[PDB]
């Protein structure tokens, strides 16, 4: 009905973004573990596997966040990387979910 | 990424 149509139209999925770490040949594995623990609340075990994924797969997803939070994570991780003089690049892509 | 050096001292 009219009320039910109003419900339907208000169920557009949230714009969500994957926060991604991209591999490079200069950033220490230990530093990537540190990043994952500091900014994403991963335990050492989970942080280690994701870091391995970065190294062997080329990139890995750190988690999925609202646009606003995702941009905040990217800013922080990149800042942390540069101040430690590493090229590690944290970026975003739309999840579609 | 860069792997850390292994630790060894007379084993």
């Amino acid at each position: 009905q009219l009320a039910e149509e109003k419900v339907r139209d208000a169920l557009k999925p949230p714009s969500m973004y994957k926060v991604i770490l991209v591999n490079d040949d200069y950033t220490p594995m230990e530093f990537v573990i540190d990043v994952l623990q500091k900014f994403f609340s991963y335990d050492v075990e989970r942080a280690t596997q994701l870091m391995l994924a970065v190294h062997y797969q080329g990139k890995a997803i750190c988690g999925v966040f609202t646009a606003e939070v995702a941009e905040t994570k990217v800013a922080m991780v990149n800042k942390y990387a540069r101040e430690n003089e590493h090229p590690l690049l944290c970026t975003l892509e739309k999840a579609g979910a | 990424l860069v792997k850390s050096k292994a630790t060894n001292l007379l084993y």
